[PDB]
């Protein structure tokens, strides 16, 4: 039956670290622009400062 | 409307979950993995069609 038939299981166990992260999304890197109020995105940490 | 009633049991239910053709096992008000854990004062099964 369908709850004793075989069933393929794949398991990712992401690391979610403030280390330097080697594997990213689909992205491009802008320019980065210093001394003025912009809105950022640092390796998935969103913000907006200058 | 077959009310079996149980009770005087030492229910294991690693038999039941083991059981080869009932698969889905939802459960309202209690966790399945407590379910060997737990004491009740009387059990009652309907078993339908």
């Amino acid at each position: 039956g369908v709850g004793h038939q075989p069933y393929r299981v794949v398991v990712l166990s992401f690391e979610l670290l403030h280390a330097p992260a080697t594997v990213c999304g689909p992205k491009k890197s802008t320019n980065l622009v210093k001394n003025k109020c912009v809105n950022f995105n640092f390796n998935g940490l969103k913000g907006t400062g200058v | 409307w077959n009310r079996k009633r149980i009770s005087n049991c030492v229910a294991d239910y690693s038999v039941l979950y083991n059981l080869a053709p009932f698969f889905t096992f939802k459960c309202y008000g209690v966790s399945p993995t407590k379910l060997n854990d737990l004491c009740f004062t009387n059990v009652y099964a309907d078993s339908f069609v």
